RNA sequence: UGGCACCUCGAUGUCGGCUCGUCGCAUCCUGGGGCUGUAGUCGGUCCCAAGGGUUGGGCUGUUCGCCCAUUAAAGCGGCACGCGAGCUGGGUUCAGAACGUCGUGAGACAGUUCGGUCCCUAUCCGUCGCGGGCGCAGGAAAUUUGAGAGGAGCUGUCCUUAGUACGAGAGGACCGGGAUGGACACACCGCUGGUGUACCAGUUGUUCCGCCAGGAGCAUCGCUGGGUAGCUAUGUGUGGCAGGGAUAAACGCUGAAAGCAUCUAAGCGUGAAGCCCCCCUCAAGAUGAGAUUUCCCAUUUCUUCGGAAAGUAAGAUCCCUGAAAGAUGAUCAGGUAGAUAGGUUUGGAGUGGAAGUGUAGCGAUACAUGGAGCGGACAAAUACUAAUCGAUCGAGGACUUAACC
């Protein structure tokens, strides 16, 4: 449940450290994004030397939650923390590392680079 | 179970006096709610003493006041309660399964209309 | 919150049809003879259920 | 409890789960269906909690990896856990370790019994 | 169309064959039998009158004794009609079972909800607070009761009263499994009412 | 924006926002069409259409306006600029103080700036729920028809037809089929969570149970970690599916007036998210008081007939035990023809390893007996306790005509 003003950690290799969202596409009055669901957002906090700036407007795609999903066979998963992978226009990752677990949802997005970059897919 | 007009800790204390005055007398006149509330926990607190452990004893113990029954010719010491309900009260239903006591109604009172009965155990 | 006109006769007394009390739930004791009520302790012989109380 | 339940639902009980308890080590062979293959992959970690009674009992088990706490909850009776086995026993005093959410290393460790 | 009357016993849960597991609520439909058919030559509608759990002579009359007996059964506690439904079928006093339906039929469930008693308007109606701080003096009330040139409130003015407890339908709702021996029937989803509620289940109409 | 000065000065509260809506159509989106300087995709303009829908923020007291990011779309207006005995009080419009400017001055300024008391127990109508009475030509118990009324009505993206029709290319369809969402609505608590002040455990200070051990009172439930039933959303299931009849704009067939032509004059056919149905709910006080099945029957006193009272039948209630119901009435489950509530015996969730004794250690403490002990509301058995005994209400069915009679 991550809707505008949410706050939340970028965990690629671009130069992006933390963002916050601004619009949660996908409807009019829609107020929630989950896993696998793409955002509109601003840099906060950027490494020195990055890609990407601080005060950037980007879109990026949420990849895990402190409320996760369920399952059709009644399973659920739960991270840690609210994490986020910036892409571009297309569904191609905009850095070259992915760094902590990754939801298997996103498989189910046709977001296949992101998964087959990412060290374990949950 | 119903609220009678008092806080928890007073609802308690207020349930520990009745339970005891009906031990030492073996009938009080109350009113009909205050009556129909502490036949559940004297009856209760007679089968801790028909069980007539330890156990029991001490279980019993955390629920009685501590007031004196009646001063005996054992040197002259008195009795308390705890040891009428283990020594006198228990043993007299020992082949009676339930129900201790019975309710029998009296009529309103002056004062306030309050239906009042009469709760005695036999 | 306070009454435009005053009340007439007729709509208070029409109010107050609804005003009234009921009328005692009693019947005759088997021992006494005397009127108590039901399910209750009858004041005169002290008895319910054909025992003394 | 409803004792029509729970005889509609006897025949649905796996039998072959072992007994464990809050605050042991497991490990889980769980089947992940990918697009059209089937397979199995492990979780191992320490149960969390374990609630319900019957067929709708479910635990979970809580694992870092990478450096993120990750946490997954299953029912003890369903068909897609094609193996649990207990490793460690490890020694608790409560019946839910929601305090480990909290801890990291070396403050995280259950002792054993 | 069919059409039988149950109880509503609890709420559950199975897992199906393909893996998934499904939210599924139990119906105990015993001893409900043919009581009277109407016909349009004698009423003007066609329709069958069922009833369903026996219940002691101590608690029924002369009158509804009357109307079992002429079906040879003892007296029920419930009774209902079922319209919209094949009248060649239906012997007077024959027995209806669960095996009337199939896994996999969509049926439709009737029944009344959980009574809620004087609820206000924010939990009956929906409505939304004002605000809770800022100097405000205005939580949980109804709102404005309209415009001042009418001299009056139009109706529909949604106003606090007792919340619950009408008949509700729900429909599309498919089915899981019959236990013939039992007298159950496991449907998937929920159903209104309370435990031990009656439930009318029935041939979905679309 | 004004003109007038007709009601109100023995008081008709003012801008913006909040809560709650309802109406018009000069239609922002979606639906159906005509013309195009309409190749396709996208458009322009007009015609029919009010069923549903019509975003979240930055600045300003702001309405307005600009900007950011979305959306099928971010319509224009009325209702005392809708709504202060529904809320706020930032602005304006009270007493204090200061600036610029005007005045000799006291002071003033549709100039600015900081601070500044928002009262009321609902009588009548109106609106939302719930009861009592009588009526419905005998008295009762159930099941229902439906005049009439309310609710719902929205819409995206992807795949296929198809890289086909069209087009030099670039690009890229109509019509039809499938899948899955956004917002909204109803129900429910099996799952994920919330709460859970008579459930379980740890712990601080101090007083008490004569002392140790074990417990109790008070300190926000003293604090802290969990949590049953019940109530719940952020959780789960389902809905707006597919259609029928008559039409609006429009398109036609046959056809004269007016040897031709012409959709109209007589006569036929297509045609919309709109109308009436379909779907959900209420509904016979619908005084037009309806229908079906079943039960009780034709008593006794008086009456000038009309009619009255006075015991009953079927049935219902008083009173009592209660919850799946509930402000109180009402509804529902029961009253010994008994499992209605409490207890008792077995369980279950929940908590998590009781007291007593023993062993190891100087000791805090640890281990065993032992998944132990406790266990509100959850389940099944069981008349042990209370639903004892009684009392009250409740029909003998008017007349006329019409068919076997
Ligand atoms: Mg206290
Ligand atoms: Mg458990
Ligand atoms: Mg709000
Ligand atoms: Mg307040
Ligand atoms: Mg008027
Ligand atoms: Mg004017
Ligand atoms: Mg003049
Ligand atoms: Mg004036
Ligand atoms: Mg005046
Ligand atoms: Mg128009
Ligand atoms: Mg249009
Ligand atoms: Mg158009
Ligand atoms: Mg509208
Ligand atoms: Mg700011
Ligand atoms: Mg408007
Ligand atoms: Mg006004
Ligand atoms: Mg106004
Ligand atoms: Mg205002
Ligand atoms: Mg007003
Ligand atoms: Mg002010
Ligand atoms: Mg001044
Ligand atoms: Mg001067
Ligand atoms: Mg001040
Ligand atoms: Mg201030
Ligand atoms: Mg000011
Ligand atoms: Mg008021
Ligand atoms: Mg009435
Ligand atoms: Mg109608
Ligand atoms: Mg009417
Ligand atoms: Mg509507
Ligand atoms: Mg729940
Ligand atoms: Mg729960
Ligand atoms: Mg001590
Ligand atoms: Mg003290
Ligand atoms: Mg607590
Ligand atoms: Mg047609
Ligand atoms: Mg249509
Ligand atoms: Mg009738
Ligand atoms: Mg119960
Ligand atoms: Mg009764
Ligand atoms: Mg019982
Ligand atoms: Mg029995
Ligand atoms: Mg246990
Ligand atoms: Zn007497």
């Amino acid at each position: 449940m991550i809707q505008q003003e949410s706050r939340m950690k970028v965990a690629d290799n671009s130069g992006a450290r933390e963002v916050l969202t601004i619009k949660v596409l996908g409807g009019s009055g829609r107020k929630t994004a989950n896993i696998g669901d793409v955002v509109v957002c601003t840099v906060k906090q950027a490494t020195p030397g990055g890609v990407v700036k601080k005060g950037e407007v980007v879109k990026a795609v949420i990849v895990r939650t402190k409320s996760g999903a369920r399952r059709q066979d009644g399973s659920y998963i739960k991270f840690d923390e609210n994490a986020c992978v910036i892409i571009r226009d297309d569904k191609s990752p905009r850095g070259t590392r992915i760094f902590g677990p990754v939801a298997r949802e996103l498989r189910e997005n046709n977001f296949m680079k992101i998964v087959s970059l990412a060290p374990e897919v949950l | 179970y119903r609220k009678l007009g008092r806080t928890s800790s007073q609802r308690k204390a207020l349930l520990r006096d009745l339970a005891t005055d009906l031990i030492v007398h073996e009938r009080i006149e109350t009113t009909e709610a205050r009556a129909k509330e502490i036949r559940k926990v004297v009856e209760k607190l007679i089968t801790s003493g028909k069980k007539g452990d330890l156990h029991a004893r001490r279980q019993a113990a955390a629920f009685i006041r501590h007031e004196v029954v009646e001063v005996v010719q054992v040197k002259n010491r008195p009795v308390y309660a705890l040891q009428k309900l283990f020594d006198d009260v228990a043993p007299r239903y020992a082949e009676r399964q339930g129900g201790y006591t019975r309710i029998l109604k009296k009529g309103p009172r002056r004062g306030d209309g309050a239906p009042m009965v009469i709760i005695e155990l036999v | 919150a306070v009454p435009f006109r005053r009340t007439s006769k007729a709509k208070k007394r029409k109010r107050r049809t609804h005003v009234k009390l009921q009328l005692p739930g009693m019947n005759e004791c088997s021992n006494c003879g005397e009127y108590r009520l039901s399910h209750h302790v009858c004041p005169e012989c002290g008895q319910y259920d054909g025992k003394d109380v | 409890m409803n004792k029509l339940i729970d005889e509609i639902t006897k025949s649905q009980l796996n039998p072959d789960v072992p007994s464990f308890r809050p605050g042991d080590t497991v490990r889980v062979h769980a089947k992940v269906v990918e697009g059209t293959r089937e397979r199995i992959q492990l979780f191992e970690g320490v149960v969390i909690k374990r609630r319900g009674a019957g067929i709708s009992e479910t635990f979970t088990v809580r694992k870092i990896s990478n450096g993120v706490g990750v946490e997954r909850t299953f029912p003890v009776h369903t068909p897609r856990i094609a193996k649990l086995e207990v490793i460690r026993r490890g020694k608790v005093r409560r019946a839910k370790l929601y305090y480990l959410r909290n801890l990291r290393g070396k403050a995280a460790r259950i002792k054993e019994i | 169309t069919k059409g039988i009357l149950g109880r509503k016993v609890g709420m559950t849960q199975v897992f199906t064959e393909n893996g998934e597991l499904i939210p599924v609520t139990v119906i105990e439909a015993a001893q409900n039998v043919v009581l009277q058919k109407k016909t349009v030559e004698t009423d003007g509608y066609e329709a069958v009158q069922i009833g369903f759990e026996d219940k002691r002579a101590k608690l029924s009359n002369k009158p509804e004794q009357g109307h079992v007996a002429k079906a040879d059964t003892t007296p029920k506690r419930f009774i209902r009609e079922f319209r919209d439904v094949n009248l060649d079928e239906y012997e007077i006093g024959a027995e209806v079972k669960v095996d009337v339906f199939a896994e996999g039929d969509i049926i439709d469930a009737t029944g009344v909800s959980k009574g809620k008693g004087f609820q206000g308007v924010i939990k009956r109606h929906g409505q939304s607070r004002g605000p809770m701080a800022h100097g405000s003096r205005y939580h949980r009330r109804p709102g404005s009761m309209g415009p001042v040139a009418p001299n009056r409130v139009f109706k529909n003015k949604l106003l606090p009263g007792r919340m619950g407890g009408e008949q509700i339908t729900i429909q599309n709702l498919e089915i899981v499994k019959v236990d013939v021996e039992k007298n159950v029937l496991l449907v998937k989803g929920n159903v209104p009412g309370a435990k031990k509620a009656l439930v009318q289940i029935k041939t979905a109409t679309k």
